[PDB]
């Protein structure tokens, strides 16, 4: 009924392709400029000389307020940064990491960030070459190739694919004497600044399953951590407020995107991410 | 490189 009415919105508004999503989306950037103008999102310690070439790109820099704080290994003189912020679930938690593709000097940063929250499953929207060009550096073990940084040996236990678009990387990590089970899943086919949707909705069911229970936040990047990042997160959430049955009556996409480009810098990057995301929810509710 | 241009 939420369902439905959510639906019957977005018909009357020429669906998709409404001209009313665009404005909605104009809205949102403009939300965006004014926040950073109002000094609501900064980018003080990503702007730092120390910090500057942990930065795949120099326009995307997390956000203070909601920048992911790394203290493992923090006694011994590394440093707390890494281009990463979390976001909030759908229950007020911190439910996700966003963050970019580590490059090879962060790779150790990313298994810091991954071993101190805890984080059981990391989804991967992006590839490591992308046309040109690197986008993402492997962080991963291969078969008969472990991965090792600093004090983390990572292993692959197995790896299998999901469907066509998708891999599963099942690893172990090691760090300490200690073991975790790290699920990584990795869509192949979704361009940045565009969009893949049945296989995408797939890879969150499957994130999902392998959770489990547990306030562990999810990990996702892309390259930059941004457009991809974001549909994903912004999809396992309303996926979340459905299966719970919390959709409200005035249930708003703008309100929700709104929110995550708050958490992290361009959540969801461009207007067609945006459509994509409209139709998604409705599929999801149809 | 810059992402968003």
């Amino acid at each position: 009924d939420s369902a439905r009415s959510f639906l019957e919105r977005l018909e009357a508004r020429g669906g998709r392709e409404g001209a009313v999503l665009a404005g909605e989306f104009s809205d949102i950037q403009a939300c965006s400029a004014a926040w950073k103008a109002d000094g609501v999102c900064s980018t003080v310690a990503g702007s730092r000389p120390e910090n500057v070439r942990k930065n795949r790109y120099k326009d995307v820099l997390p956000y203070d307020q909601t920048r992911v704080i790394l203290s493992l290994l923090q006694e011994e003189g590394h440093s707390d940064y890494i281009n990463g912020n979390f976001i909030r679930g759908v229950d007020g938690s911190l439910a996700y990491i966003a963050t970019q593709g580590p490059l090879p000097h962060t790779l150790l940063d990313f298994w810091r960030l991954v071993w101190e929250f805890g984080v059981k499953v990391i989804l991967m929207a992006c590839r490591e070459i992308e046309n040109g060009r690197k986008r993402c550096e492997r962080y991963w073990a291969q078969e008969q190739e472990p991965l090792q940084t600093g004090l983390f040996c990572i292993t692959l236990i197995k790896e299998k694919w999901l469907n066509e678009d998708i891999m599963l990387r099942t690893l172990k990590v090691t760090f300490q004497k200690e073991s975790r089970s790290v699920y990584q899943l990795q869509y192949m086919s979704w361009p940045d600044r565009g969009v893949p949707p049945d296989h995408m909705l797939a890879m969150v069911e499957e994130a999902r399953r392998l959770q489990g229970s547990g306030p562990e936040p999810l990990c996702v990047h892309s390259s930059a951590g941004c457009g991809r990042t974001g549909v994903l997160c912004t999809v396992d959430y309303v996926r979340q407020l459905l299966l719970t049955q919390m959709i409200p009556p005035d249930f708003s996409l703008f309100d929700v995107v709104l929110k995550m480009r708050k958490q992290r810098p361009a959540a969801v990057q461009t207007e067609e991410q945006y459509r994509f995301l409209y139709h998604t929810v409705a599929q999801m509710f149809c | 490189p810059e992402y968003l241009t």
